[PDB]
């Protein structure tokens, strides 16, 4: 991995600094990388892709080095080490590709490819130099088990899942008391309703309460928590627990009382936000606790009166919401995440080839199954291919 | 290490630390003047060496 | 616009690592760079403005060079590089509105302003030095006519539309049967609506269908599908077609049935997901295609039953909604997206100084206007305005 | 501060660069820079923490300097890199938290902690060098007083405040005018209602304005208008203004009429949109107006008709709604963001050791109360963590 | 951990392989290491913590080294030798004990006493050699980030939990259909009764399901499936779900009927036997779905006809059992089992000193809180103390 | 394109200037620019794609030089020169039908196909010459 991410730096490097007119001691210790890149790679055969409908490629390095007796960099200069730069390219895409495309249930976080396998001897890592990425960096920390850091903006932590909770219902569903849920991606959508509007409460409250275990433990995050929840504020018809029947719901939307977001990681405590709405800040947690009352006015005026009557029929039902969003965080482990384009790079190489179905990740690839069952071996394979992908994305993209 | 320090040349970090008085330990097989002077130990001159 | 970059960069090289202290073998390099834009930039008189309200500036280069005998750098080397580096900064600065504020029409990627076109010449290549920004590297592969890519979270690129139709309508606008979307920068919400609740129906299921052609092929596409659309959720009042009248539309919100969203390129199914909520990848694509259903609850109580007569009137109107949401594209086209800030700047500037509107841009820069109609020509001179830009927010 | 950053920088190039089978030419540099930085640093004795829960931390530096190889680094000479890269990690973090966790209402721009005092002497400006990251660009920037600038994405602007306004109100609260906002980070959800539908409202408009202060010059500002506020679309019970009873309301959502927003700076208004949606430039603003109407529809169908009577009750309310959505914007201040994690590192800094509340910060560094009073004093203080923050980001 | 394990394997050596009369050539390489090992203890104190009940102890090492120009080793080269031997192997119990009384959260994989902490350094890494033993070289792998595993005989994997479910049931407790089962340590016993005898189920089958949840992933496991759960085959008084009444049990024990065992990774069927008993093999799985089915026998002598009545009451009651021993297994994370001594070590040694309860791990060491709420914190710290454990174990 | 119509118009100048019994003196500078265009292009593989129905063709230049020292040019310098001027007239033509029907949305000014594009690079600016038409 490190000798891959070296060849693709120094290919980027190549890239943006051996331009035309350039001085010689602007690409100096450049040169010599590329070189020491030749030479090492040279008179080496290579095979990449015998999976799916990835063809089977064969690479030959015979090249000659760069200049050295240059002050300044001229045309066909620039245009030789271009050439070079250009095969070198291809065999790293080809690499990356078929290094993305291969799971293993054993080492997943060993390399799967022959080619990385074969760049995995210590011939090669004279090859190696800076590794300043972000993955790379967590890849090295992660290989000598320090601590690792992934910061994700809208980070895809939660599986999706819209669903509900009675915990008063009959038959007809006329008298309805529960919860609503839609956990998406970096967004927690709960609402609780009532249709009686806790008229026959214990003291007019009826207490909500939504558990959301996270299967990973999210550090240093920033979370938008705001009163009210927007999808569960209108008419619906929905489908039964059973699926036999449907059932009508018609909010009228009441500020959440005693609102309480806790955040825990082991069971554990870690924050606690009361009545407070806006921007949170969630240090260490992987557990979230939102607990929220619906509270019966005590004083209403006509309309809100004509709202809830004594007795039934409750034709108006009384829901208080809550919306949780992680703007960002810091995960131990890979994640999927509206800023990066790992998740896609690897699904988009997979799905463009057909890559038969492995041991090891989704049917497919798809975010919701992996996140569900983040296992060990998921978290192993899921972080090479992430580390290929973001190599692969520094030439190819 | 005297040995390191006589193999590389590298004088950077005993010199600083010469001229900053920064304690140090010169680690190495030494020759050493056996001085029974009161006097001279009085006048300090061990560390003028 | 290499050469441009390179001088931006030089400059900004200068004021982060000459600075008081530093070692001279941390600037080596740097200072031997800098004293080559120096010999390179003098003796040359340039021009920039006379566009709108934009000042016409002379600029002439006669700078001495840095010193190179330091060990480490102290307050009079720090002060001598910074009038240079104040003057170059302003330049440039200058150089970069200049050619934001121009266009043309048959070559816009080349430049328009005189002082660009000056720097274009060869003798200027000297200054050229690391072009590692994602906006130079792309304008260099796009110069070798390689392939792009620019990666942008939340693209901009729907133009705003907020639209219905009617496919089944009267004067009366009692049962009505259509879609209503809205397609606004990254986000795709549409809601077919039954004012029957296909009772009358083949099947008791209506067909609903929704074709949003984007302007350009994205790629490496992660996108969020979620089976309501907020936005046509609640009772409003909708003009006519014709602005004619004011229909009342009802939503009651059922699940969508049957949900399939294909992502197309020049026609062709690229990728295809049924019944998939969550987060899904759009590989390679210029289309999408909607098409998802309201089925008839079979069973319902008293209540739903109540909702859902016979016949008319229709009071509560069946609504099946869908929201498409690109968090993250690849796109071989300069495209505007949340997290950047060249459209803002280039709009900024035009603004700022009252550039009258030219043949190329929509008056006003208006990102709708541009996208709607997004020729090549509007490509090759936005993706010339946005490098100028991001060129010059290497310093300003 | 500079000090600080280089060391971490160094540190972090250590990490990055210093790795078996590279090159010696591929870290000359580096390894001078840290050699000098050993230097300067052995022989110093430094003291972190003793405030809240963070331990007292005595750190003394007694390191070789790195070597040199022929060709290449073996797994050896990374070892004993990392050693000292391990050590000095260490000590930077510890400062840098120390750091984090005090403020000053005098001189809150200048270091706190005992440690960075001491690294702001003479002696140490040896290990200053280069200074590339955009809050150290802008520290130095501030230090000089130059025109600084932070690019957010989704800025946290908007104090967290959900109210509402009766223009027109009485103690049945069944007749009711007037607007209801929610404020909160980058964005704006205003909807004007009227309960009449502007029955008796001259020429049949009623007139809604909603004004937003920022507490900071935003430039360069990218923003989404969205005709509709889905937050305000649906029924709901509010309380009183002064809690004393609850009213209703029952909204249907009318298209907003002459849709106006003026992005205005000290008074002056600097941009204006006229019934334009999508994707607009604010260049340069401290002020928001957003001035919309209800128009009631001079024709209706029997549906419509229904629900707007001559007069009362009137059990359907009429709504014009506005969602304003500052995707990225620049503030020559800092501020909260969804893409950084600046905030966040410090309050989970100040929470963790059990920081007792300042003179200078809200309590549990909230930051509606932070940016409610964004004092200059403030301004420094905050400058001045999140400038930490980041170099500690560097390596934890 | 691997220089305090390679001090105990070296003081093992010693004690098994120095021994009168033995060829010097026997002990030459086990001679060397003891002289090394002595070598880099000399002239460094070490303290053992005074944690609970556990004394403070300093320690001194002031030795002089073994001979090494004996043919045969003698009674004074024995007894010179046990002398130093003795007090290594003190030394080495008491920081193994301390080591094994400490816990962490924030990192529990690290070591914890100061002893060990202080061993960790470079200067004793000279003492490390042969790691042999599975604990160590466990350890060894995963800080290599290796794909290594744990065997155990009997694994003690389950939480005890005896329970059970009535899907049917009332508040006589006569009608009732459910599950009764005892997850205890590497065995599961599970019975579905049925009161009716499935006289009114569709087709006379009543279907029966138990999932257990695996905490951790266990592969190449040999597992013992048996048609019966003896546990739940006599009479039984059962308290209540709420403990308000009793109820009574009669089983008749009947053959399980469309026995279907699986085990999952992911939610995925790893391994499917169908009617299969005696030894199965699960080669790699974290979920066990145990479905079987009670089928009223369509054919009944008198005596087994007198038993289920078409209606109440019922006195016998119809009960299928199935046994699940998981007799061997792999894992990669620690756990107990029948054969190690880990579990039992680090127990003892706790209650022995009175160590109080930490942050970490349960009161008393309990192996069900333990393995119920298996946290990663939990799993480091379990790691860390059970290779102490068996560090110590190789000596005491 | 420069250098695609110079090598056209070269080859047009080389039919039509050079005919049997003319005088050198009116082919002198001809036969130079010929010449140039022979070493410019000896050596170098051009292939004419296969969009479409084109068939792909594939082009060498191994070809010697044009001979001075006729004071009229006779028989058999007509006939060397107009095998070699056969052969680079269907390269002449191939190349321009490849490049008559290609088209980019973008950069639809620069040469598209690949024989053209070849021949944009500075090592052929030496067969430009007259263009003026
Ligand atoms: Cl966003
Ligand atoms: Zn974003
Ligand atoms: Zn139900
Ligand atoms: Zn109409
Ligand atoms: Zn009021
Ligand atoms: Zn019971």
């Amino acid at each position: 991995m490190d000798v891959l991410y070296s060849l693709s730096k120094t290919l980027k490097d190549a890239r943006d600094k051996i331009v035309e007119g350039t001085l010689y001691s602007n690409v100096s210790d450049l040169i010599q990388q590329f070189n020491q890149m030749i030479i090492t790679m040279n008179g080496n055969e290579f095979q990449t892709g015998g999976i799916g409908n990835l063809p089977i490629r064969n690479w030959n390095f015979d090249f000659g080095l760069l200049g050295t007796t240059l002050l300044n960099l001229d045309a066909n200069y620039v245009e030789t080490a271009r050439n070079t730069i250009d095969y070198f390219v291809d065999f790293v895409d080809n690499v990356c590709m078929d290094e993305m495309v291969r799971e293993s249930q054993r080492n997943g976080i060993a390399p799967q490819s022959d080619s990385l396998r074969k760049l995995s001897g210590i011939k090669f890592k004279r090859i190696n130099f800076d590794n300043s990425s972000e993955y790379i960096e967590n890849w090295n920390l992660q290989n000598r088990r320090q601590r690792t850091g992934f910061t994700f903006h809208k980070p895809n932590i939660f599986p999706y899942s819209a669903s509900f909770t009675l915990n008063r219902s009959q038959p007809a569903h006329d008298n309805l008391m529960g919860t609503m849920w839609l956990n998406a991606g970096s967004e927690i959508q709960v609402a609780g309703f009532d249709y009686s509007c806790a008229i026959n409460a214990p003291a007019n409250i009826q207490q909500f309460e939504h558990i959301v275990q996270l299967r990973r433990v999210l550090t240093t995050a920033t979370i938008t928590l705001l009163p009210d929840a927007e999808r569960f504020s209108f008419p619906r018809v929905i489908n039964s627990a059973d699926g036999a029947t449907t059932w009508y719901f018609n909010p009228v939307i009441l500020r959440p009382n005693n609102v309480e977001v806790e955040f825990l990681l082991n069971g554990q405590i870690i924050n606690t936000y009361q009545a407070r709405f806006g921007t949170i800040i969630a240090r260490n947690f992987d557990t979230i606790r939102l607990s929220f009352q619906l509270m019966r006015p005590p004083n209403m005026t006509p309309a809100v009166a004509a709202l809830f009557p004594n007795a039934q029929p409750f034709e108006h039902h009384a829901t208080v919401g809550l919306t949780l969003r992680i703007e960002s965080a810091v995960c131990e482990s890979v994640l999927a995440d509206a800023s990066k384009t790992m998740l896609a790079n690897v699904t988009s190489v997979r799905q463009e080839y057909a890559i038969p179905v492995g041991p090891v990740f989704p049917p497919g690839m798809n975010w919701t199954d992996l996140i569900t069952n983040y296992s060990p071996s998921r978290e192993d394979n899921l972080q090479r291919v992430f580390t290929v992908a973001s190599i692969r994305s520094m030439l190819v993209k | 290490n005297l040995e390191e320090l006589m193999r590389t040349g590298d004088y950077a970090q005993i010199t600083n630390m010469l001229l900053n008085n920064q304690p140090v330990a010169l680690v190495g097989a030494l020759p050493f003047i056996t001085d029974s002077s009161v006097i001279s130990l009085v006048a300090k001159l061990d560390a003028t060496v």
